[PDB]
């Protein structure tokens, strides 16, 4: 008899709003501020806003829950500053990135039904919920936010946790990247200020190229892939091979000094650990999910690298939808609306009798 | 031919019709293109035929918000703003107390000034031929000037143009009946140059990509300088900001209130805008926010609608595979304006468009005197959204 909350906790943004919904209300950053020396603390946009005043501290490292007492305060303030909602008349969909601990699954249960007394709670695996922002309940998902990637092959609504590739790879590793290759034009980028300049630069200007040694080549011999870029200070610089060298690192990870597999190849892997069987499904049914994932030309060379992995027989399809960027929020809101689904939510009276196992 | 997605179905276009529009030519170019290079859908509300060559001459600024008098649509008056709102548009007319009011406190409080009604030669023809607005000029012998008249609707009142020369600019000084004596007649001028205002460019909405919704579209009240200084961190703020922090009345003019509830997105496309149509230092057309976000919407003086849309719209299959262009279903001119008619052909562009992966923002006023609340969440989900709630309802079993 009420609207269903759906929080997606990003590495780097948490997206929050109402199931049924069609986009989150609410997108800011995960961080929390306290005075570097009116409040005791800052959420979001506001410490942001304020980083010359206040130590930023990011709750979630990889996707996973590192600080609780940092992670209740981003909570209270999507509750009751961005959603402006009374938590305790409301069931809430949390997400949680592939390979969550047991324990930390049972700690934010615990969390949402001592401290914020929810009527009741689900917590969904952010992969699997961008599949079915596609429509979709079989297919791999490559899921890039802004902390971790992951390979998620998922069968009739099941991911297969044995194929699940962990990379540690994602958006702020790129902008990082961006800021150490920009030092040869000569270029400096140092502050947390001036990572955010970074990270729009690369947001805007990069891009994947379909073949990286025939890019360098044609970077190497003209300025035709040079974009200029004006700083806030009003001053222009100009951008060549980062464009795509800094997405690049996608696919050879070398790049970042990590001795891991590329995107690609996680993809293969992954499909190649699941039941010959349902092979077909997931190489026809791959889908992009994430902020990482937004670079143009990405599923051209996704599509590209596995058709050369996978056997000629194989037909390949790498499906990225515009807003993939929400895609797990989208999904959230589309499970939790389901109100046939109803019938799958832990509810007070179950956490109060058995308490926070009652997760798994 | 036909667009058809889920429960909206639209017939193409038969036998298109040309809409006359006030918004000069060049600019609804300058629009389109700026459109396709930002990736949003721009949406302007009407302004009237009339003020068409009074924009297209970039000489006079325009109203921003601290001039809440409306500009006229009729008389030798028709495209300015009258100090006395009696000789304003339908809408100000309603409530004449508020206008009047309005027109008063802008001009008392120094954000404009008292200025007198010059017309050229240019001006009067196209007032008595091109829109017949104005009757012919008739000398009134014991007075000098040329009697016109115009239609309030059930009234014809008379104005007198008097032929004057002010900096070697020879012109007619509009003059009327005040109370029985023969009075000059009085407009809204800049505060800084003196000159009569004409009317603005006001954004309906904005319809900014999915891909690139953030932080930087959440609307945003009008903070006073004091707020907004403990509100940022000075290194961080760019010079133009910066600025406006060591100037409280940079900060007044160029911000704040200045600008109503506004999202960081429109603030800087509000700047794109200006730049791109030349449109500087005090000449701005667009002032401050969308109406999105305006609390005092009317949904009557929203329409006809220029949107202006990303050029991948007008491809053969723009709005999606088998969907069709832009221009198969709404009418778009020769300078790539969609012009939208009514608030039932702006649903329907909206949810064309929201398909498209396009976000529209609603503002409940714009419900208000429709038969149906078009312009709510739930009628205006994504059809990709619905759609996948379909389909995995249907393979979960649910
Ligand atoms: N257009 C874009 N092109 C490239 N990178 C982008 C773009 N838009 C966003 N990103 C990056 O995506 C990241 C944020 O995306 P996302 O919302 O998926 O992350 P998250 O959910 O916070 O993180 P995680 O899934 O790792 O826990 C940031 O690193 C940001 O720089
Ligand atoms: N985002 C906003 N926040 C606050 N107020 C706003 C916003 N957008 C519009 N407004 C309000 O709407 C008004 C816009 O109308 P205005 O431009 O003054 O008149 P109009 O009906 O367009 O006629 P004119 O032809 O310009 O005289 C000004 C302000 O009261
Ligand atoms: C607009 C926006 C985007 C984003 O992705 O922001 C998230 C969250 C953000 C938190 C700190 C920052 C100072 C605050 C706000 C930026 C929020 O860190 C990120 O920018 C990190 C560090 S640089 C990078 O690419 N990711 C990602
Ligand atoms: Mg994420
Ligand atoms: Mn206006
Ligand atoms: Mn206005």
């Amino acid at each position: 008899e009420t609207t269903a909350l759906v929080c997606d906790n990003g590495s780097g943004l948490v997206k929050a709003g109402f199931a049924g919904d069609d986009a989150p209300r609410a997108v800011f950053p995960s961080i929390v501020g306290r005075p570097r020396h009116q409040k005791d603390s800052y959420v979001g946009d506001e410490a942001q806003s304020k980083r010359g005043i206040l130590t930023l501290k990011y709750p979630i490292e990889h996707g996973i829950i590192t600080n609780w007492d940092d992670m209740e305060k981003i909570w209270h303030h999507t509750f009751y500053n961005e959603l402006r909602v009374a938590p305790e008349e409301h069931p809430t969909l949390l997400t949680e990135a592939p390979l969550n601990p047991k324990a930390n699954r049972e700690k934010m249960t615990q969390i949402m039904f001592e401290t914020f007394n929810v009527p009741a709670m689900y917590v969904a695996i952010q992969a699997v919920l961008s599949l079915y922002a596609s429509g979709r309940t079989t297919g791999i998902v490559l899921d890039s936010g802004d902390g971790v990637t992951h390979n998620v092959p998922i069968y009739e609504g099941y991911a297969l946790p044995h194929a699940i590739m962990r990379l540690d790879l994602a958006g702020r590793d790129l902008t990082d990247y961006l800021m150490k290759i920009l030092t040869e034009r000569g270029y400096s980028f140092v502050t947390t200020a001036e990572r955010e300049i970074v990270r729009d630069i690369k947001e805007k200007l990069c891009y994947v190229a379909l073949d990286f040694e025939n890019e360098m080549a044609t970077a190497a011999s003209s300025s035709s892939l040079e974009k200029s870029y004006e700083l806030p200070d009003g001053q222009v610089i100009t951008i060549g091979n980062e464009r795509f060298r800094c997405p690049e690192t996608l696919f050879q990870p070398s790049f970042i000094g990590m001795e891991s597999a590329g995107i690609h190849e996680t993809t293969y892997n992954s499909i190649m650990k699941c039941d010959i069987d349902i092979r077909k499904d997931l190489y026809a049914n791959n889908v992009m999910s994430g902020g990482t994932t937004m670079y143009p030309g990405i599923a051209d060379r996704m599509q590209k690298e596995i058709t050369a992995l996978a056997p000629s027989t194989m037909k390949i399809k790498i499906i990225a939808p515009p807003e993939r960027k929400y895609s797990v929020w989208i999904g959230g809101s589309i499970l939790a609306s389901l109100s046939t689904f109803q019938q799958m939510w832990i509810t007070k009276q179950e956490y109060d009798e058995a308490g926070p196992s009652i997760v798994h | 031919k036909t667009y058809q997605s889920r429960d909206l179905v639209l017939e193409p276009i038969q036998h298109p019709k040309s809409i006359e529009l006030g918004m000069p030519e060049v600019d609804q170019s300058v629009l389109a293109e700026v459109a396709e290079r930002e990736n949003v859908i721009i949406g302007v509300r009407p302004v009237d035929e009339k003020s068409k060559s009074l924009i297209a001459s970039k000489m006079y600024s325009s109203k921003g918000l601290f001039v809440k008098a409306k500009s006229s649509d009729w008389g030798p008056m028709s495209g300015f703003i009258p100090v006395d709102q009696s000789f304003a548009k339908a809408s100000a007319r309603r409530d004449l107390e508020k206008f009047n009011e309005y027109a008063e406190q802008s001009i008392l409080s120094g954000n404009a000034v008292s200025a007198n009604l010059y017309l050229n030669q240019v001006r009067i023809e196209e007032l008595v031929s091109k829109y017949e607005s104005l009757t012919p000029l008739e000398l009134d012998v014991d007075s000098g000037m040329y009697k016109t008249t115009a239609t309030n609707g059930d009234q014809t009142i008379p104005f007198f143009l008097n032929k004057v020369t002010v900096d070697d600019k020879e012109l007619w000084q509009v003059h009327y009946l005040r109370e029985g004596e023969l009075a000059p007649f009085k407009v809204i001028g800049d505060p800084v140059s003196k000159q009569p205002m004409t009317a603005d460019y006001d954004l309906l909405t904005v319809m900014y990509t999915y891909g690139d919704l953030g932080p930087q579209d959440k609307v945003k009240q009008p903070l006073t300088w004091e707020q907004w200084k403990e509100s940022v961190t000075y290194e961080d703020l760019s010079p133009k900001y910066k600025a406006r922090y060591d100037n409280q009345a940079l900060y007044e003019k160029q911000d704040g209130a200045s600008l109503g509830m506004v999202s960081d997105r429109l603030k800087e496309l509000k700047d794109v805008i200006n730049t791109s149509l030349g449109r500087t230092d005090g000449l701005e057309m667009v002032h401050h926010g969308a109406d999105d976000a305006n609390p005092y919407a009317v949904m009557a003086d929203n329409f006809p609608a220029t949107f202006f849309v990303p050029k991948h719209f007008f491809d053969d299959d723009g709005l999606g595979e088998g969907k069709g262009s832009i221009q198969t279903y709404f009418n778009v001119n020769e300078q790539g304006a969609v012009v939208i008619q009514n608030p039932q052909e702006f649903s329907n562009f909206q949810q064309v468009a929201i398909n498209a992966s396009y976000r529209a923002s609603l503002n409940d006023k714009w419900n208000s005197g429709l038969d149906s609340p078009l312009f709510t969440t739930k009628r205006k989900l994504s059809h990709d959204y619905l759609d996948a709630r379909d389909e995995v309802a249907k393979k979960l079993g649910l």
